[PDB]
């Protein structure tokens, strides 16, 4: 029956973005609203920004 | 008659001919995004020609990762197949 | 000391090549010369245009072959291995002679 | 106005990455002014050099697989997106990776031009298996800052590359990690002066006092518009 | 929810804390008491509203 | 066990760490919880959505 | 690999068959590009059919909700497994266990 | 022959050179040979492909080429597997070893070489040549060209009193140096005789 | 490695002891970092006589 | 302004 087949494999990589669905193991969902940069996160004392 | 799978894509000028081979289909791999060809498949006769080439979608990009083709006992140009 | 022999048919490639040249040179080691323009080689060439006869109908074409020499005085243990993994563009023949 | 002039006093090394600096003397409410700006510029806003198109030979897309490795080329790319590399004249250059053998290939097995430093030895990318395998890449390393990513620079690049040549994202920025303290400065005859501590974390590339004063010109030239113009 | 809770810490009150009991000529001094570190965000104050 | 095995780790205790602003340097008052937590993304993705 | 599992991680991720589980045990010849080759100890190996197992990797392929299910080796070359051990890691998993 | 060859004017200016690179008095004559060859192959192979111009460019006894082609997919077919090819037979050619890049053409209506070698497939394919070349012409203006000649000649129509016949639009500044002149010329291999066609297209004026 | 100068757009003089001076444009987290810091120059650090 | 930019005048290009 089925003449000409031809199947294409595309493979988009998609990376996160606000707008997105993150969530833990606990049911605490989350739509990841802003992207901040590096600088403007809450940093301890030690440097590190969370 | 049947459709076709050449790339001889007509009225579409410089943009069909592009992420595929001389004998038609999407050459592998490839930076494809949406509204590109990924396999020329149009008829004559159907002054009178149209783009059924299956294409890609809107908003998606990607690589072309595989192409499978057990096509009608024929596909082949002079010799690919 | 290593004198180095920049050619090239391009003048501003030539002198981007020399310029490399003496960055490369100048970090490692110490008391680079310097770029020092010599003569440049014009190559001129007289040809009939015609494919069969008109011998007042003609083309002189040449060839300017640009001259650089870049001469190093203290070759030290960093400096002149440097250059090995330190290509330059091409369409640039360099010649680098120690003593 | 009987304000004072903070100087780089002592620059110690902890190890050739983690490397902190003092600055002294600092007026009385600057420090955290002065650290706090510091730390946002030298944060957002270091130029740095990284890898940005990796060119394998024999090569379809980055989903593959090849012949005699162990990290496929996925893992390749990653362990290519952490390289530290330091030119010195140039802004963009191409290197060279030609290895065959069975054993890991380290950093130090490319074969690097004259104003290239590859100041990680021990870097991994690759584990080749195969004795009869090969891996011949061809890096592309350019310089900027920020993040630029490889979908914003899928039609960015101007300069019609050929294709086969993947893209990596740039992770331009050396600076990884940054701490400002202020101290009690000890001033022989003035109590009411601080030290600022600025414990940089750097990614080996880049000089800190070279960093610092690169960081204070962006401050001062910000600061032009508001001191010229109103 | 945010916004009350970040008025209900802000406006309320502690037995002690930097400030207390100092006066202060306006609401705006107030912010600046806060803003500079010589008062905390809850501390008992005479101040001059209008 | 867990303030034990924060006692062997050099984290204090409450599991709460004092933090900064990166935005303003200063010091967030009545410390908050940092920790790590296995986040999870869903395949519910914006850019299938929009 | 969750840092604050339940030990409940091992047992989904082997007995879905994700991971390419080591039927019989031994060392390894890791040709791998296209497949791992496990060299069989001789206590699990049969007298006749000599014998060396050849484990297929399926590499980047499409899974029902088009996300991407791919297997990766996480033993070295030269490294002794055991019958029942994990090989391969494939889809959210980390050495056997399971990495949503 | 009245007209200077509008690329050979400008290679110093605004046009670069195809191949570029040094050579000695000894070796110049050789390598202009060898290139001559590997060009003419490359022609030979990729007449389907819509190939512009072959770049050469040897470093240190190693031939790098640079193809610019409308449509690589053609060119390079399935990753690596064509341009690989390509590669070996290249390096074959010239006794050294080969490395071969494909840059991609953005707009080929206005690339001149391409779209000469359209026209003359076109002729060869027995389509009205005055069609055709509005059709190069209208295709040039709208893409965005400053403007655009093209010029056919020989037994057009198979008529035995052979003529030329042009079409231009827009500007073409030929005597202009710093002009970007795109020219270049095709010729159609009919039942009839050649029909050549030259093709003029103004990109716009370099300023420096 | 070039930064974009910004231009002073405009100073809406509301009254005589009262200023906006709206300006526009600057890098991605520039903004905070010249406002904290003339905010805590003019606060804490400016001199003058009363 | 002029004062913060006084204040960083040691150490710049």
């Amino acid at each position: 029956g089925v003449l000409k087949i031809v199947k294409v494999y595309l493979a988009v990589k998609r990376r996160i973005q606000p707008g997105d669905k993150m969530a833990g193991r606990h049911g605490n969902k989350g739509v990841i609203s802003k992207i901040n940069p590096i600088e403007d996160m809450p940093y301890d004392e030690n440097g590190t920004p969370v | 008659g049947p459709e076709e799978i050449t790339a001889d894509i007509p009225n579409v000028g410089e943009a069909a001919l592009s992420k595929l081979d001389e004998s038609g289909i999407v050459y592998i791999g490839a930076e494809v995004t949406g509204g590109d060809i990924l396999v020329g498949k149009v008829t004559p006769k159907g002054s009178d020609v149209k783009d059924s080439s299956l294409r890609v979608p809107n908003g998606v990009s990607g690589t072309v990762i595989d192409v499978q083709v057990f096509t009608r006992d024929g596909v082949e140009k002079d010799k690919r197949a | 000391r290593i004198r180095i022999r920049l050619k090239a048919f391009d003048h501003r490639l030539i002198d981007q090549a020399t310029a490399e040249i003496v960055e490369t040179a100048k970090r490692t080691g110490a008391q680079v010369r310097g770029p020092i323009p010599l003569p440049t080689r014009k190559e001129r060439f007289t040809v009939l245009i015609s494919p069969h006869v008109n011998k007042d109908a003609r083309d002189q074409y040449e060839i300017r072959t640009h001259l650089r020499l870049v001469d190093i005085v203290e070759p030290t243990e960093k400096t002149v291995d440097a250059l090995m993994r330190l290509d330059l563009a091409a369409g640039v023949d360099v010649q680098i002679s120690l003593g | 106005t009987e304000f004072l002039k903070p100087r780089l006093v002592d620059i110690e090394q902890v190890s050739s990455t983690h490397a902190k600096v003092t600055l002294e003397p600092l007026e009385r409410g600057f420090g955290h002014t002065l650290g706090n700006a510091l730390r946002r510029i030298l944060l957002s806003s270091m130029p740095g050099c990284a890898v940005t198109e990796v060119e394998i030979d024999g090569v379809l897309h980055e989903y593959s697989t090849k012949e005699g490795v162990q990290e496929d080329i996925l893992e390749i790319l990653l362990n290519l997106k952490g390289l530290a590399v330091r030119v010195q004249g140039k802004d963009e250059v191409i290197l060279t990776l030609n290895k065959s053998g069975i054993g890991p290939v380290t950093a130090a097995d490319i074969t690097h031009d004259g104003d290239v430093e590859i100041v990680k030895p021990q870097h991994v990318i690759c584990h080749l298996t195969d004795e009869n395998a090969s891996i011949s890449m061809r890096i592309k390393v350019q310089r900027g800052r920020g993040y630029v990513p490889a979908s914003t620079r899928i039609h960015s690049e101007e300069d019609e590359r050929p294709i086969g040549r993947l893209l990596v994202d740039a992770c331009y920025s050396p600076v990884e990690r940054i701490a400002y303290n202020v101290e009690a400065a000890r001033v022989e005859q003035r109590t009411d002066l601080d030290k600022l501590v600025i414990e940089m974390e750097t990614n080996g590339t880049i000089d800190p006092e070279e960093a610092i004063r690169r960081a204070a010109t962006i401050l001062a030239e910000q600061l032009e518009a508001f001191v010229d113009l109103r | 929810q945010d916004v009350v809770l970040g008025l209900y810490y802000m406006t309320r009150d502690c037995v002690n804390a930097k400030g207390e009991g100092m006066v202060l000529t306006g609401p705006k001094e107030a912010e600046r008491l806060y803003r500079s570190g010589l008062a905390s965000l809850h501390a008992r104050v005479k101040v001059r509203i209008t | 066990e867990i303030k034990e095995l924060l006692k062997l780790g050099d984290l204090p205790t409450s599991g709460q760490i004092r933090l900064y602003d990166g935005r303003t340097g200063e010091q967030f008052e009545r410390p908050v919880t940092v920790g790590y937590m296995y986040m999870l993304k869903l395949n519910h993705l914006v850019d299938d959505k929009m | 690999k969750p840092l604050v599992g339940t030990g409940m991680e091992r047992a989904v991720a082997v007995d879905s068959g994700v991971t390419a589980v080591a039927k019989r045990g031994g060392v390894v010849q890791y040709v791998d590009a296209s497949r791992i080759v496990i060299k069989v100890n001789e206590d699990e190996m049969y007298p006749g059919e000599a014998g060396i197992d050849i484990y297929n990797l399926t590499k980047y392929t499409r899974s029902n909700q088009n996300t991407c299910i791919n297997q990766m080796p996480c033993v070295s070359l030269g490294e002794p497994v055991e019958r029942g051990d994990v090989l391969a890691d494939g889809p959210s998993t980390d050495l056997g266990e399971l990495a949503l | 022959g009245q007209k200077v060859h509008p690329n050979g004017i400008r290679l110093g200016i605004v046009k670069p050179w195809n191949s570029t690179w040094f050579a000695n008095t000894k070796e110049f004559a050789d390598n202009l040979d060898s290139d001559f060859k590997v060009r003419q192959y490359l022609t030979k192979e990729l007449a389907k492909a819509s190939v512009s111009r072959i770049v050469i460019e040897r470093p240190a006894k190693s031939i790098r080429v640079t193809i610019h082609t409308a449509r690589p997919g053609i060119v390079i077919g399935k990753k690596g597997e064509d341009v690989e090819k390509l590669r070996k037979v290249v390096a074959d050619i010239a006794g050294v070893p080969a490395q071969i890049n494909i840059a991609e053409v953005r707009k080929p209506e206005l690339d001149a070489k391409l779209v000469a070698d359209s026209i003359t497939s076109q002729l060869e394919r027995r389509v009205m040549f005055r069609r055709a070349m509005k059709r190069a012409v209208q295709n040039a203006m709208r893409l965005g060209a400053k403007g655009i000649k093209v010029e056919v000649s020989g037994r057009l129509g198979g008529a035995e009193i052979a003529r030329t016949e042009w079409y231009r639009e827009g500007r073409v500044p030929l005597h202009t140096l710093r002009a970007d002149i795109d020219y270049n010329t095709s010729e159609a291999h009919t039942t009839y005789g050649v029909i050549g066609v030259k093709v003029w297209i103004f990109k716009g004026e370099i300023l420096g």
